Parts: C-alpha cells; structure tokens; sequence
C-alpha cells in the first residue's frame, strides 16, 4: 500500500549504488516488485521484475548485466543495483507492483513509490 | 510444507504407536489403502515414508491411488498399489489467518503430468503459446505456481487441511519399524505362530545351524516361502493323512 | 531354436529362425526356416539333432 | 518486440473538451493487455486502467477505454483541470512490459 | 581454496574387457542351492569399462567427469589407496544438493549438503625427507555448505598413507545405485597378485549400506589422494594407481548359490543364444539338443492414418467474404451440412480481431465432426 | 457508420458459428489428417477407422 523509495544519491561517475524501495506488511509475499527507468525529460522503461518469494528476477534485453534486482523477504524491502554510474545511467528509477500470477492476468504496476533520483553528483 | 513442496521425513529404527492415531479419532479423513485400518496398522514395514501437505477441502479426493485432478497430476501423485494410508485434518483456526494466508501454494499449470512420486520445485514460466515470453508473465504464458488463499470465514470445501500421507513398504527385509505388542516369550519346539517382521504364519521354531549374513534377515528356500528367519528356522508342525 | 552339442562337449552355438524369411533382419534357408551358425555339407550322415523337413544338425556344427 | 506509438502527442493543448487519447500497436494487443497510466508533474504514474476497459480503484468512471486489438483509447467524459498529466499506455504481450512515449506532455 | 592443476598431457580415454564381473545380491533374502532367475540393473557380461590411470612414470592425473545414467560399477585396483572416494550431483555449483564420500582417517564423512565443487576436487599427501612418515596436508574438495542437514560418522582406524613399492595388490569393487529414494553402495574387497590388468574369476558384491537420501545425481567425480614432497598450483606426483568405471543396464541374470549364502555363479540370460538357452532350461548344464527359447518378431516402424479425401467443401467462403450481410435485427442464418470443414479457415489470415472460441476452442476439436453448423 | 470515425464507431462483420458437441449426426468433420502410405514395411495401419 506504501513503498517509500531512497533518497537521491550523490554517485561520482562509475561508482556503484543500490535503491531501497520499502514494501509495507504482506506486499512481498502476495506481489512481484518491477523497476522502471523513467529517464529525464523522457518516457518510462521496464529494466525487469522481481519475484520476492520464489528470488526470480528477469530484465530485460537493454539493462542486462548492468543491473542487479535484490529483494529482502525478512524486512520487506527491495533492493535495485547499478554495476557503475554510466552517463546516461541519470534517471529517476521507480519501484511498483505487479501480479506474478496466472488467475490473475493483468500483470499492470498498482503502486508506485516515490523515486529515486540518480546522476554524476545529488 | 506446501502440496508442490512435499516435505518427506523418514521414519527409521523405531517402534511405531499406530494406535494413537486411530484413538484420536480428530483426523478429517483417515482413508487406508492395502492396510487395513482398525489396529491392524501396526505391523512392521521396511520405511515409514511421510509427506505432508497442507490441501483444500475438496482436492482430499484426488490424493487417493489412481485417481485425477489438478493436485493429482501436478503437484503430488500416488502409486496404484498405495501400501499406506492418507490422513487429513481440518487446519482451519492453525492454517487460515485474517485477510487470507497465502503461503500455501499449488502447481496450477504444468507441461505434463509427474511421476508416481516427483517434487518439481521449478519456477519456469509455464507456456500456453507460441511465444517463448523470455520466462516473463506475458500472453500466453504465466506463473505454473498458483496460491490458495484460504480464509477463517470460508466453505468446509474452501479451508485448509493438513494432510500427512503415509506409505509403507511391504518388503519387511531392513524391518526397520515394529509395533511394540509382540514379546520374545522363549519359544522353540512346538507348533506355533512365529512372527518375527510382522509376517504371520503356523510352524514350529527349530534351532538353526545355517549361517546368515549381517544385512539378511529372511531366508526363503525353494516355492518362495519363509524358511529360516533372523538365527532361527521355521519347520511347520507334523500334518497328513489319516 | 537354440541347437548346441551338449555344454560338456563345447559351446558353439546354431540358432535356427523357424518360418522366417530373414534376409532381412552361414545363413541357410530351408522350408523350415533359416538356420545361421552351421556350415552346410553335402552329404548325409545319420540324424543327430532332428531339425525338421529331412535337415539335421550334428558336431563345427555343420547341418 | 511491439512497440507502442501513442497518437495524439500534445491534442491537448489546455484541453477543455472530451479527449481521445491513442496508442497503436505492430503486433494486435492479445487479450487486452494493455494498461494507463497518471503521471502527475513531479509525481509516480497512477494506474488509471487494465484490461480493455476495467476501470481502477479511486478512479472515476469518466476515465473510459474503448479499445480492442488495436487497443487504443483513453476518453475523458467530462474534463477537470486536476487531472491533467502525460498518460502512458504499456502491453503486456509477448513486450518486455514496454511503455509508449506519452501522449499529455508539455 | 582449490588449485588448477596444470602439466597435464592429454591422451585418449582407454577401455577394457570385463569378464563376467559386476553382479551383487538383488534383495536380503537369504537362499542357498538354488537357481534363481531376477531381472535388475546389472553389468552385462563381457562388456567394455572404461580405464583410468594413474602412473608417476604428464603423472597421468586422471578425475574426468562421468555420467550417472541408472547406477556405476566402480572398481578400483590399489596398493596404496589413493583413491579416497567419489562426489555425487548434478551441478557440483552448491545449485544443488550433492553427496561426497571420503575414507577419512578420523572418520568416514559421507556428506549430503550444496557444495561449491571446484574444478579439480582432490586430496593430497606430504612426505617428509627427515623420517619416514605420510600425513594427510591438503584436502581442496569443497568450499561452501550451508543448506543440509545430513551427515554422518564411524570408526576407521590409521591406515598406511605411504607409496609401497610394486605391482597392485588390492581391489576394492563398489557399485551404487539410486531408485526410490535410496543411494545404495556395495561393496566387495579382493586380494590380488597381478601387474596391471582386470582380474579374473566371479566374486559376490555384498551390501555395505542404502543411504536414504532421495536426490538427483547425473554427474560424477573420482577422488584421489597425491604425494608431494615446486609450484603448488602446478607440481604433484600422482601416485601409482588405477580404477575402472561401468554403467549397469537393465537386465535379466540366473544366479547359482551354494550350500553358503553367498553367490558362486552367475549367468546374463541376454548376453548369448547359449546363456539364453541356459536360462530357459533354468540350469547352467545343457544336453546336446534342440531348444526353443524365444520369439524374433519384427517391431512396427511407424503408424499411419489413410482416410477418404475432403471432397465434400463447406461454403465458409460464402459465408464470410460475401458481399452483404445482414443487419443485427434480422439476424441471417445459414446451415452448413454436410460437408467437409477447413477448420483451418478463422486466425491464419487473423484478420479478424476476435477467432474467441467458446468450449470447442481453436484446436483439432474444431476440426472434428460436427453434428450441425449454425452461421 | 460514418467513414471517418473511431474503430468503435466502426463496422464489425460478426459471423457466429454455433457447433453442438454431441457429434453423433457427424454432418461436418475435418479432413482428418491424412498421411501417406508406407508400405513393404511392417507398419501400424489404421486405414478408415
Ligand atoms: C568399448 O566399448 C565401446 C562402446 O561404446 C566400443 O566403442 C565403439 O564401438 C564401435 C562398434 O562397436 C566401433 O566402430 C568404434 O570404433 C568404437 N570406438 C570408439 C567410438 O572410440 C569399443 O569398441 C569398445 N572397446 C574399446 C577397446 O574401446
Ligand atoms: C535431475 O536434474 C537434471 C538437470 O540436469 C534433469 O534433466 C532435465 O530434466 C528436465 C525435466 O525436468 C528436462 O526438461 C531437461 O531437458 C533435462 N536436462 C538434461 C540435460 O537432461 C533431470 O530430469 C533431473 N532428474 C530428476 C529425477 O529430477
Ligand atoms: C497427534 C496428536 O497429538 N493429535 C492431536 C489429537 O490427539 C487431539 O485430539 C487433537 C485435539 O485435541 O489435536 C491433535
Ligand atoms: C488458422 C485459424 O485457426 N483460422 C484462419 C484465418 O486465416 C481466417 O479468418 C481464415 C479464412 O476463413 O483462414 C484460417
Ligand atoms: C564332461 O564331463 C566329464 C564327466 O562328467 C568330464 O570328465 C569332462 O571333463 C567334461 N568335459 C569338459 C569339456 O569339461
Ligand atoms: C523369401 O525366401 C525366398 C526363398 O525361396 C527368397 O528367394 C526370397 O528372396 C525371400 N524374400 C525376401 C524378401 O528376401
Ligand atoms: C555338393 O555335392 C556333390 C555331390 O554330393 C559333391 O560332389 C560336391 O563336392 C558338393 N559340394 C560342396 C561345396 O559341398
Ligand atoms: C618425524 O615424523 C613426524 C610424524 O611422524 C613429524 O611430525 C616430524 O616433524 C618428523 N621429524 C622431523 C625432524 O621432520
Ligand atoms: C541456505 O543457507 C543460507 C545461509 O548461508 C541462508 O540464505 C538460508 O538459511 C538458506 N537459503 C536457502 C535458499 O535455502
Ligand atoms: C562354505 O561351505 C563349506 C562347505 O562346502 C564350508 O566348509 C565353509 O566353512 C563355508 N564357508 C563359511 C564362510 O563358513
């Protein structure tokens, strides 16, 4: 229902950061966490999807092996990773919600957390 | 454990108490298929193999020997001789919590059926189309694992029941689990009724000067039939025509 | 059909194919079968190993 | 990979009147896969609706779809001045769960 | 911390005869002076195994990895045991779960746990100049094991550890085996006086113990002990050892036991038309004669369908590509009877937006037979 | 309908296809799949049923 997401963080180009997005009571379990890139002055992209029960996470063809999605199941937090501050790595990456399931086919983000703002320095 | 999960335990080299089980009488379904129920459980088996499930009410049926569903085919299987019992029990206040308990999950959608006994504990998207999805939620193809979702206000049909389903090896060679009842009582030759690893028979107990070997207990001669039995031989008492 | 002159004497091995045609599967093919492992002669020694259809086999295995 | 053109890329201009926000598709969007979405200035995109037409929690029932294969509207009934936000399209079929490139920007 | 072991010279794997070895007890029932006919996984009679060396004379360091198909005949010829024992899995990448066995001195440590396997898992000896005396110094198998809970102990006590001088004088076979959740190993040991050959004669394979573990096991290693007394990477002598690997195969054997419990003979009913015979005649003693012990008959290639043509077409074209339809109040009905469907005529075009079928389903169910059609 | 107007103001042909799944009548059918013949060989054979 709430997904407080980090702080901007002040990353010198090259110099890795993780995010951390907060799930709130029964969110990890029940729903799968998806990032989207949301790049400046510019439109949304979906790096992948974590599966906070089962550790699966898949991304896509463009963010492979320049990305790493963690989750913690005690906590309740998500965790995204960025192998190094590439220059057009700026953004405002973005935590939401996601079905995961097969009853339930509409596999749309339900809510999406505040953002985090990375770049070259604040 | 979940029913995709099926936790098994080994129960090995001890005496069993069948008969608590039968005197407690709370067990939803007490359903026993080869061996007869009524205290007759208690007789020795080579493993004691238990697998425990937490199902729904209605998918109790499909747990029985050759019989189909989704459970059946997809989640947990049975062999059609089923030596063993399946028991279940109405979970509902321990196995259901407020806004529904998710963490019980069963396999919806599989590509094909399992083995008598198989544990598939794979996370790959099952596929419904022509499109590969990259092993992502797409048209077509979605997660195999689907939850339950039992609720404390719910259907008899609808609440969880912990299920243990025992089987039991009939082979009776490592006789590694022996009801408690019999004794020893110092008996040789005379007609008796030898038991020794939960095989009844009629014959007299008669000093054996055959050497067996550590992992053997039985002996069968000639027409498969007991003849010398962990070192004692069976010779049934005089009989014929008159 | 297993023909064998006896374990104690030696091991070698005729098989006869009764009513099969087996060019598809010393291959000697008479109406009661084919016969493969056996040398086939010419003359005629008295029976031995009852074949069948006046062939008989004895000890090489020769039919 | 289909990719999603939205049509309508500044229609609105201040817009007083009903809308007919569009994306369009290369390969037919399958089973109604497709999602909106409210991006308020400064703000995370809301979900505004899933399937073809399924409306949303806290959402009103002004914001309709109207789309099959080709799925493709958004329809403002009755235009408030709050509701203004770049709105977003994104398929779930076969897609690496792709967005369009927002219809409602400044 | 495990070490590349370089220095290595490549050559080709190299096979050997066995002669009638590989045959243990099928179940603990206790028989003697009978014949008794059992269909199991066994080793048939004389089949190839595979050879592996190792000889100080290159080293000829040989841990290759083996498949595990539906169990392994191992059978090991030492005069200094370097053999220490095998590692059993599927991955050997702590992936999954996996099973080492190691002949410690201590105590014998068969452990079922995730494993980070390296490359070259092995054991290692130092020998000292000073005084004559062999202790075990390395032991780089594995580095990680967190997710188990098996593990075991037993009683062995100090063994040898030195490089005796001369040809092989022990054989150690061991056959495992995995099915119903059991890892069973047997095992058999043999004094013998050869060089460097496969020994002769018939042996029993009596039951050592049946882990119940329950795992899946594909792959394979073999764990061997070296000596060393430059590079530690790269320098190790070997040690003068060999061990041979074979795989059991479904089949049918007539066993001759004796007064005694044990096993003295034994017969592969599918090895040659003589076995075949002996095992139909349920003795290892045939009289000259004509015997019929089986059936040749030739399998099916394959299956085929011929059924009458479509010659009878349905005018779905009419239908559907005509020029007017009807308006939705008047609705327009045709029946389509019989005739032969293209059922492979709604999608292929896909033209349509919506071919939603209801309870038939786009599928050969569509193309079957259909009582009425309704358009 | 007007030419220049939304796909949902846009004609659709609709043709429902009704088809019980009894099939004793068996009035339509499928080609069945035919295959061809292999014969000098043993073979399975299910010619017409
Ligand atoms: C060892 O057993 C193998 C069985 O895999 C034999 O390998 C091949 O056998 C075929 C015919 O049986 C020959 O045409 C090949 O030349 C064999 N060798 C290969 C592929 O390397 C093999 O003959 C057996 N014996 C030896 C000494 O290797
Ligand atoms: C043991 O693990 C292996 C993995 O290497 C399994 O082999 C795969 O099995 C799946 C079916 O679950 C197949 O789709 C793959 O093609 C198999 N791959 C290979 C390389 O064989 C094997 O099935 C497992 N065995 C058991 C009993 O679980
Ligand atoms: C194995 C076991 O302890 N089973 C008990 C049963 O005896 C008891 O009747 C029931 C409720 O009292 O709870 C459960
Ligand atoms: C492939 C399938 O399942 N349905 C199709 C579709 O191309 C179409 O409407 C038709 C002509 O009637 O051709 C076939
Ligand atoms: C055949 O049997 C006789 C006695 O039964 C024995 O002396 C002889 O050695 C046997 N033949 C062979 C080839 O062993
Ligand atoms: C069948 O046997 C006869 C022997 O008279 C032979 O000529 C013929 O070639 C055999 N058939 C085939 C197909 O080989
Ligand atoms: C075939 O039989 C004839 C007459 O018995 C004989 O002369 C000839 O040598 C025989 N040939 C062979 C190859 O046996
Ligand atoms: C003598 O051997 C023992 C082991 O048997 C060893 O610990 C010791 O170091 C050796 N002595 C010398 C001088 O190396
Ligand atoms: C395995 O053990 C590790 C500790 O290193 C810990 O993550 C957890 O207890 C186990 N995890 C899994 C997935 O079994
Ligand atoms: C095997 O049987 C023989 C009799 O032929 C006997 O002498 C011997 O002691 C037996 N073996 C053992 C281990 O007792």
């Amino acid at each position: 229902v709430q997904l407080v997401q980090s702080g901007a963080e002040v990353k010198k180009p090259g110099s890795s950061v993780k995010v951390s997005c907060k799930a709130s009571g029964g969110t990890f379990n029940t729903y799968a966490i998806n990032w989207v890139r949301q790049a400046p002055g510019q439109g949304l992209e979906w790096m992948g999807r974590i599966i906070p029960m089962f550790g699966i996470a898949n991304y896509a063809q463009k963010f492979q092996g320049t990305v790493t999605f963690t989750a913690d199941k005690s906590t309740s937090t998500a965790y995204m990773e960025l192998s190094s501050l590439r220059y057009e790595d700026t953004a405002v990456y973005y935590c939401a919600r996601s079905a995961y399931y097969s009853e339930s086919s509409g596999y749309y983000l339900d809510y999406w957390g505040q953002g985090t703002l990375v770049t070259v320095s604040s | 454990a979940s029913v995709y999960a099926w936790n098994r335990k080994r129960i090995s080299n001890c005496v069993a108490d069948y008969s608590v089980l039968y005197n407690s009488a709370s067990f939803s379904t007490f359903k026993c298929y080869g061996v007869s129920p009524t205290k007759l459980n208690d007789l020795c088996f080579t493993n004691v193999y238990a697998d425990s499930f937490v199902i729904r009410g209605d998918e109790v049926r499909q747990i029985a020997p050759g019989q189909t569903g989704k459970i059946a085919d997809y989640n947990y299987k049975l062999p059609d001789d089923f030596t063993g019992c399946v028991i279940a029990w109405n979970s509902n206040n321990l196995d259901s919590k407020v806004g529904g308990n998710y963490n019980y999950l069963y396999r919806l959608f599989r590509k094909s059926n399992l083995k008598p006994f198989e544990r598939d504990i794979s996370t790959e998207i099952y596929q419904a189309g022509s499109t590969p999805c990259n092993g992502v939620e797409g048209f077509n193809c979605y997660f195999p694992l689907q939850s339950y979702g039992f609720q404390p206000t719910n259907g008899v049909g609808y609440q969880p029941y912990r299920v243990v389903v025992l089987s039991f090896e009939l082979l009776h060679a490592p006789a590694t689990v022996c009801g408690p009842k019999k004794s020893t009582n110092l008996v040789k030759n005379k007609c008796v009724n030898f038991n020794f690893n939960g095989l009844t028979g009629t014959g007299v107990l008669t000093e054996s000067n055959k050497k067996f070997l550590p992992f053997q207990q039985f002996g069968r001669d000639i027409a498969d039939t007991t003849d010398a039995v962990r070192i004692l031989d069976i010779t049934p008492c005089s009989f014929g025509g008159v | 059909s297993v023909i064998t002159p006896g374990t104690n004497t030696s091991n070698q091995v005729a098989v006869l194919y009764q009513d099969v045609n087996c060019t598809e599967v010393n291959v000697f093919q008479t109406r009661a079968g084919c016969l493969i492992g056996a040398e086939h002669v010419n003359n005629s020694y008295e029976c031995d190993i009852p074949i069948g259809a006046g062939i008989c086999a004895s000890y090489s295995i020769i039919a | 990979e289909i990719v999603l053109t939205q049509s309508p890329g500044t229609l609105s201009l201040s817009p007083g009147e009903r809308a007919t926000l569009s994306c369009r598709a290369s390969q037919s969007v399958s089973g109604s896969y497709l999602a909106w979405y409210q991006q308020k200035p400064g703000q995370a995109p809301s979900l505004l609706i899933y399937g073809a037409s399924s409306r949303a929690t806290g959402i009103p029932d002004r914001f309709s779809g109207s789309g099959s294969g080709t799925d493709f509207t958004l329809t403002i009934s009755r235009l408030e001045p709050e509701d203004f936000a770049v709105y977003y399209c994104q398929q779930y079929v076969n897609s690496p769960r792709t967005f369009g490139q927002g219809t409602k920007l400044e | 911390q495990c070490v590349n072991l370089t220095t290595r010279t490549q050559l080709p794997p190299a096979y050997t005869n066995s002669f009638t070895r590989g045959v243990y007890y099928p179940d603990k029932v206790f028989r003697s002076s009978v014949l008794h006919s059992t269909q199991d996984l066994f080793l048939p009679f004389f089949s190839n195994v595979t050879w592996f060396h190792a000889i100080h004379v290159t080293k000829r360091f040989d841990n290759p990895v083996l498949p595990f198909n539906d169990g392994v005949y191992f059978a090991s010829t030492e005069k200094s045991n370097i053999i220490r024992g095998w590692i059993f899995g599927t991955t050997l990448d702590s992936k999954t779960q996996s099973l080492l066995i190691v002949n410690n001195a201590t105590n014998v440590v068969i452990k079922v746990c995730e494993f980070q396997f390296c490359n070259d898992p092995f054991l290692g000896v130092y020998y000292h100049k000073n005084n004559k005396s062999w202790m075990e110094s390395e032991f780089r198998v594995y580095s990680s094991a967190n997710n188990c809970t098996f593990e075991y102990v037993s009683q062995p006590f100090l063994m040898d550890l030195e490089g005796k001088q001369g040809n092989f004088k022990n054989l150690r076979e061991f056959v495992f085996k995995n099915i119903d959740g059991y890892f069973k190993i047997y095992s058999k040991h043999t004094p013998i006086n050869l060089v460097r050959d496969l020994p002769q004669g018939f042996s029993a394979l009596e039951p050592l113990v049946d882990l119940p573990i329950g795992i899946n096991i594909t792959r394979f290693q073999t764990l061997l002990a070296l000596h060393r007394s430059g590079d530690s990477s790269s320098g190790w002598t070997a040690g003068a050892a060999a061990y041979y690997v074979g795989y059991l195969q479904p089949r049918t054997f007539l066993l001759k036991y004796n007064e005694n419990g044990t096993i003295t003979d034994a017969v592969d009913c599918a090895l040659d038309p003589l076995s075949e015979t002996k095992c139909t005649l349920k003795s290892f003693t045939v009289e000259k004669g004509i015997y019929q012990t089986s059936n040749f008959r030739v399998q099916p290639t394959e299956s085929i369908v011929r059924f009458p043509n479509i010659a009878n077409l349905c005018p779905f074209g009419e239908v559907f590509n005509a020029t007017r339809f009807a308006s939705v109040y008047a609705w327009n009905r045709k029946r389509i009877s019989n005739c032969v469907a293209d059922y492979s005529v709604l999608y292929n075009s896909a033209s349509f937006s919506t071919f939603k079928c209801y309870g038939v389903s786009p599928t050969k169910l569509n193309d079957l037979c259909f009582t009425n059609v309704y358009a």
